[PDB]
């Protein structure tokens, strides 16, 4: 297996997590890797 | 130099609260089914340490057994984890969870977990010819039709360019076909197989998956230190980043103060290496000793989510804190970088892949590309 990733309170204000990952309830696949996770906003 | 599983057997008979601790496990497991079987359902349960020693001296020397061949419809979750297997309902109970935490039990643990690692790189399978690794990887049921097709469905589900064959997906040794095992030399050469070019694009995203996971959790506005022994498991920023032991990783701790931890879950039939999240000038590197088979109550006998037959599957907040793990801190305030500060990536084993592998590309001072390949889990301690 498991991993975290760890993000600043000044970075989060300026991020977009896909809804995938900010809402794991919904995921019903694996993220693949190198895909877009967070991007700027 | 000594056999690490008599290590610990001489560990556990000469210490009374081990030896102790070393019964009661077993005996807090319950006799009836389906507790006399282990939760593949395929085997009888151990029910006692010699016996348990006597398997895990045995291992040393198996790669594991893709045992949904013959066995299409028994629980799969503990496919890749021999030790798990025997272990998993003692895990589960008051005595084994004291068991499982004692840092000389954990010690012992990783001196056989990576001697079992040894055996698992070893091309060799110990001594039984240049082919014997793969040839005991065929022989445990790997290139079967049923173990193939799960390993490319799976990777295929995350995606929607879908590949027809294994071999358009992952890279492998010159003339490997399926029934060769597409000649992969060892375990852990097939554990920690790449990618094929452009099958994993790396996104225009300021920030990309870091590992092929199902999403766990996603908390924001977390504490320095917290409660993670609480139901729900509250992440716990010292704990889990080691400022326990290392001070010099305090200074990250109060930086992600009021920050989000996204959590994810790596599959025995997924991709195992780690790829940069971020471009970004590695700060802070680490690698922390910890657990292996330490689970929550709650996910024990007579837990409000227990037993957990692939413990420990429903316990992955809590062993943030306290497995065998690694830090990287990365800083994209750079020439190339995003601008979003500090961000951490905390690789943390379970079981039997607890193996932290930091590649050398991630040393203090280096800077990583988004999407570079930076490590990798292994089976092993
Ligand atoms: N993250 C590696 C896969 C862990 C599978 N679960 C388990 N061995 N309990």
């Amino acid at each position: 297996x498991t991993h975290c990733l760890i993000f600043q309170r000044d970075a989060v204000k300026k991020l977009q997590f896909i809804p995938k990952a900010q809402y794991p309830e919904i995921a019903t696949t694996n993220l693949a890797v190198n895909s877009e996770l967070a991007k700027l906003t | 130099v000594e056999n690490p599983v008599e290590t610990f057997r001489k560990l556990i008979e000469n210490d009374s609260t081990l030896y102790m601790l070393a019964h009661s496990m077993f005996d807090e497991v319950p006799e009836k089914a389906p507790y006399d079987r282990d939760p593949t359902t395929l085997k009888k349960q151990v029910r006692n340490y010699k016996t348990m020693l006597y398997l895990f001296n045995t291992l040393l020397t198996e790669v594991p057994e893709y045992f949904l061949r013959d066995n299409p419809n028994v629980p799969s979750g503990l496919i890749g984890f021999p030790f798990n297997i025997i272990v998993d309902w003692p895990m589960g109970t008051p005595s084994g969870r004291q068991f499982f935490l004692d840092t000389r039990v954990n010690k012992c643990l990783k001196d056989i977990l990576n001697k079992w690692n040894e055996f698992l790189k070893d091309p060799t399978a110990q001594g039984n010819g240049n082919k014997g690794g793969n040839q005991a990887l065929i022989d445990a049921g790997w290139s079967s039709d049923a173990a193939v097709e799960q390993l490319v469905n799976k990777a295929n589900e995350s995606t929607t360019d879908k590949k027809k064959t294994f071999s358009e997906i992952f890279q492998h040794p010159a003339n490997g076909t399926q029934e060769n095992f597409f000649n992969y030399a060892c375990w852990d050469n097939f554990f920690t197989r790449r990618f094929k070019d452009g099958v994993r694009p790396v996104a225009d995203a300021a920030v990309v998956n870091a590992c092929e996971s199902f999403p766990l959790s996603f908390d924001t506005d977390v504490s320095r230190r917290n409660t993670f022994w609480l139901k729900g498991t509250p992440y716990s920023l010292h704990d889990m980043l080691g400022a326990t032991q290392d001070e010099r990783v305090a200074s990250y701790v109060d930086g992600f103060v009021g920050g989000s931890v996204y959590q994810a879950f790596l599959s025995a039939d997924s991709y195992h290496c780690w790829n940069a999240p971020v471009t970004g000038k590695v700060v802070y590197r680490s690698l922390i000793d910890g657990t292996y088979f330490a689970e929550t109550a709650a996910a024990g006998f007579g837990g409000s989510n227990g037993p957990d037959p692939a413990g420990p599957d429903v316990s992955q907040r809590y062993i943030t804190h306290i497995a065998a793990r690694g830090v990287l801190i990365v800083d994209t305030n750079v020439t190339g970088g995003a601008k979003i500060g500090l961000v951490g990536f905390v690789p943390v084993g379970m079981s039997e892949v607890s193996t932290c592998d930091w590649f050398d590309n991630t040393e203090e001072g280096k800077t990583i590309s988004k999407g570079d390949v930076i490590g990798a889990f292994h089976s092993g301690g």
